[PDB]
């Protein structure tokens, strides 16, 4: 046997919280290219 | 020996339909590059049957054929034809595989040795680029007053006529000081149609470099492209018949690379 005690911290002044640091939600690739960017234009009239 | 080929188009019908063929004839930069695309090479043939590939004038053959464009053909239709003689066989069957909707009728092709004796009459029907090379003071601006620069530029300007002497005769003198050298002599000559000729041009223009090397970026400008046109028919005189012929297949004029040189000939 051992004597054991029971005490309490209450957060936001004596222990501080972390951010998410992360990306949960995977979600797939980006489509939908603008025609205003002016890579773009400088692509297309490359390839023109 | 020559050959001697005909397209028909259109031009007529609802103005309210799309009409390629109609606006294929607005610039003589792309009359000229797509007769020019009907003499294909004998490896881009082979590789490519479908003609679906890009278009590079590297593998087409280069030979100087000549072609023509006449209009207001009737029997209650409208048609434009173009004439094209050449010292190769056209390739048609290649060319408007895709663009069957520009013409009105399958294209024609014929063989073509003429041979003219000595002192024969002859109808002629040729349109020429009436041009001839000056030096011009150069003046800029006009911002409301002209400012002189002292640079003569060499250019090639249109013909000129005076104020008391029309148009055909100054036009008949200008054929007539060059038909020694060419190998025929005229007998009348009148004017049909004088004007001009217009297209445009692309050109390639760097604009910046690449990140990963090899080149440039590289971008498209316009260059125009403005000639004066005149009709003429008539009939002429083979002086010799050495000459004559050189004179066909060759040209009578400048701009022979936008139809502007060929000799149509009749037996009267």
């Amino acid at each position: 046997p051992r004597f054991v005690i029971r005490r309490e911290l209450v957060v936001g002044e004596d222990v501080q919280v972390s951010r998410e640091t992360g990306t949960s939600v995977w979600r797939p690739k980006g489509t939908r290219a603008d025609y205003n960017n002016s890579e773009y234009k400088k692509v297309r009239a490359e390839r023109l | 020996m020559i050959y001697l080929s005909r397209l028909l188009i259109d031009t007529g019908g609802n103005p309210d339909r799309p009409r390629p063929g109609r606006k294929w004839l607005d610039n003589i930069y792309n009359v000229h590059r797509r007769l020019s695309m009907a003499f294909p090479s004998g490896l881009r043939r082979e590789q490519d049957p479908h003609f679906l590939k890009p278009f590079s004038p590297n593998d087409f053959q280069k030979t100087p054929f000549l072609f023509r464009v006449d209009n207001n053909i009737d029997g209650n239709d409208k048609r434009a034809i173009i004439i094209v003689q050449s010292v190769l066989e056209p390739d048609w069957d290649y060319c408007f595989q895709n663009a069957l909707d520009f013409l009105a009728a399958p294209p024609e092709t014929k063989e073509y040795n003429p041979e003219f004796k000595a002192g024969q009459l002859l109808r002629f029907r040729l349109r020429v680029n009436a041009s001839v090379r000056r030096h011009i003071p150069e003046m800029v601006q006009q911002d409301g007053q002209t400012i002189e620069t002292g640079k003569i530029l060499h250019k090639r300007v249109s013909l000129t006529w005076d104020a008391s002497s029309t148009p055909d005769q100054a036009l008949a003198d200008w054929l007539a000081a060059k038909s020694p050298k060419l190998g025929f002599t005229l007998q009348r000559c009148e004017l049909l149609q004088l004007g001009w000729v217009y297209g445009s041009k692309p050109e390639p223009k760097n604009v910046k470099v690449k990140e990963q090397g090899q080149g440039y970026w590289r971008e498209h400008k316009y260059n125009p492209l403005r000639f004066r046109a005149a009709l003429l028919e008539g009939v002429l005189e083979v002086d010799d018949p050495k000459l004559f012929l050189k004179t066909l297949s060759s040209g009578i004029g400048k701009a022979k690379s936008f139809g502007f040189g060929l000799l149509s000939v009749l037996p009267i």
